[PDB]
């Protein structure tokens, strides 16, 4: 997280957060965000997730590849296409004030070997 | 005698010496047709500055890594061919009436790099040819001429010089060998040139190793704890940079190794190509077996451990002296609990003793023959979190092979289901997931960082079956 007092239930219905570890991040605007996204409603995973953290995202910590973006400055984006989510993230970064607020579902630890290299 | 761009400059150069060496930075391009594009003025001038820096003619204190200079000189000329003749003229300019031997030596290194990337255009080629031919006494000049011939034959590079090319250039060395590693813990040095294609390396490897064929094999780059196949039709040095760039984006030149391995396991019949079996196949299949990816009985494991011990140790019966170390190299990790250390040792020694009259090579082939009809033989494996099937465990094992895509229960090793190629209708991947669709049917969705690899293998198998 980046604000401790956040209650997901106050912003989402339980159906929207079932099984998710939902946290609030405040990211200070400096430099470029360099947070890449993938997914979207038009995609097989049906949600917006972080594909790479290159760097304002890297420097904040707290957000990594696989984490889901559920809201941007209070607007819920779980039903956005990828392009819509990128536009909203870029707009939030450019316009507005000193910080952006990202609500994220933190991806849990992997209980599998995600680095097999055999052929 | 010495051929010069003087007369060429009358027709094709800008107007203001200009075709001769100078330490003064250019302010517009040299060629009139490049000069005609104000939008190319800045790149043409930055190229010249980098050339000046590379040859040591830039009175700066901030010294640059050489690869950054060669990237600046050549990268945009590859994308915008209008700049290609400009780079040639800028280099030959600095090589003309250059009375500083260090600078001139460095200029010839740039011409050598350049002729490995793209040729001059039709109109400049006879001038570049005569420039080189009248200076055939310079160390790198004969090879510059040959490289122009070769790049006209194969077509132009897509990526600027690799650090291996630049290090040869800075040594004034035109012959380059690259180490290639094999799955049996050996390596060979392979000669490569600017226009070597991945498949050319493989051809030479198959000769060197006396393989009957390298169909379904390729080069691979081991880099940042990934192992990434190289495209057979690509230029070797283009592939190295393209994959490096990709790794740097998807996750200081990066350390790397190039391996030669089997990629596609199609119609593999152990004993048909014994060299392929004993260099490649045994040593790729052994670690997948030891990881416990196959459904194996205790008696299966005893039998195969006898062959594995023989393949690894030949006649040396002393290495089972300490079971805690060595058992992990002989028995799949899901089965070691099945019997105690001394019972494994006794059983394996009895099995091994049957191979006294076999060679190591014969033991490796026998190991392969005994497992080659298993549905999980000849596979790449992926552990993933699947999110599409409630009745499967969250974490499943996936095999991709000649048969399509297999879903495997990690605890029991049973085959949950098979997606044959003849029934897969689509698949897609991101950096966090892989998805596949069957018929009208069934869908698989899973969390993995290896979607790009699954995609590569599925595409490659489908392409090979279609051909």
């Amino acid at each position: 997280k980046y604000e401790e007092g956040f209650d997901p239930y106050s912003m989402f219905t339980p159906e929207q957060i079932m099984g998710k570890d939902v946290r609030l991040l405040r990211i200070k605007k400096e430099g470029s965000l360099d947070l890449a996204l993938e997914g979207g409603v038009d995609s097989p995973i049906g949600k917006v997730v972080v594909s790479a953290v290159y760097g304002a995202a890297e420097r904040h910590g707290g957000i990594v590849k696989g984490d889901e973006i559920m809201a941007i400055n209070g607007k819920i984006v779980t039903d956005y296409t990828l392009a819509e989510a990128e536009a909203a993230l870029q707009k939030a970064w450019n316009q507005g004030g000193d910080w952006i607020d990202l609500v994220v579902a933190v991806c849990p630890p992997k209980e599998y070997d995600d680095e097999l290299t055999f052929f | 005698k010495l051929h010069t761009l003087e007369e060429f400059s009358y027709e094709f150069f800008r107007a203001p010496h200009l075709w001769a060496y100078s330490c003064e930075p250019l302010r517009q391009p040299l060629l009139k047709r490049v000069h005609a594009n104000v939008d190319l003025w800045d790149i043409a001038c930055q190229i010249f500055v980098a050339i000046l820096r590379y040859m040591g003619d830039y009175p700066s204190r901030q010294a640059w890594p050489t690869l950054e200079l060669t990237d600046q000189i050549f990268t945009l000329a590859l994308q915008h061919p209008a700049l290609q003749d400009e780079v040639y003229c800028q280099i030959l300019k600095q090589l003309t009436h250059n009375s500083n031997r260090h600078s001139e030596e460095r200029g010839w290194q740039l011409l050598w790099l350049c002729t490995g990337l793209f040729p001059p255009s039709k109109g400049l080629l006879p001038h570049a040819q005569k420039f080189i031919d009248t200076r055939r006494g310079k160390l790198l000049a004969p090879d510059c001429s040959r490289r122009i011939q070769k790049v006209l034959r194969t077509g132009p590079r897509k990526q600027p010089p690799h650090q291996v090319e630049v290090e040869a250039a800075e040594q004034n060395v035109s012959r380059i060998c690259h180490k290639i590693y094999f799955p049996n813990d050996t390596s060979e040095m392979l000669e490569v040139v600017a226009n070597t294609r991945v498949r050319d390396v493989c051809d030479s490897i198959a000769t060197r190793l006396q393989l009957a064929s390298w169909e379904g094999c390729s080069l691979f780059i081991k880099i940042s704890d990934k192992v990434i196949s190289q495209k057979e039709g690509d230029f070797f040095f283009d592939s190295l940079r393209e994959v490096s760039d990709w790794v740097k984006k998807n996750k200081v030149t990066l350390p790397y190794q190039v391996y030669f391995m089997r990629k596609l396991w199609l119609n593999i019949s152990p004993g048909k190509d014994v060299n392929a079996d004993t260099i490649l196949h045994y040593h790729q299949e052994l670690p997948k077996y030891l990881r416990g990816f196959h459904k194996c009985s205790r008696e299966d494991a005893i039998h195969l451990a006898g062959l594995i011990y023989k393949a690894q140790f030949n006649n040396d019966r002393s290495q089972l002296a300490s079971v805690p170390k060595i058992l992990r190299e002989l028995v799949p990790e899901n089965l070691t609990r099945l019997m105690s250390s001394e019972e494994w040792k006794k059983s394996i020694l009895l099995a091994y003793d049957k191979h006294k009259d076999k060679t190591v090579e014969e033991a490796k082939v026998a190991f392969l023959k005994w497992i080659c009809r298993w549905p999980t033989f000849g596979s790449a494996f992926f552990e993933v979190k699947q999110t599409s099937e409630p009745s499967y465990p969250d974490v499943i094992l996936i095999a991709i092979n000649r048969h399509g895509v297999l879903l495997i229960h990690p605890k029991t090793k049973d085959l949950l289901t098979t997606y044959p190629f003849t029934k897969i209708s689509s698949w897609s991947s991101g950096s966090t997931y892989f998805h596949m669709a069957l018929g009208s049917g069934s869908r698989l969705l899973c969390e993995t960082s290896l979607g790009y690899k699954m995609d590569d293998l599925l595409t490659s198998y489908v392409q090979q079956l279609l051909s």
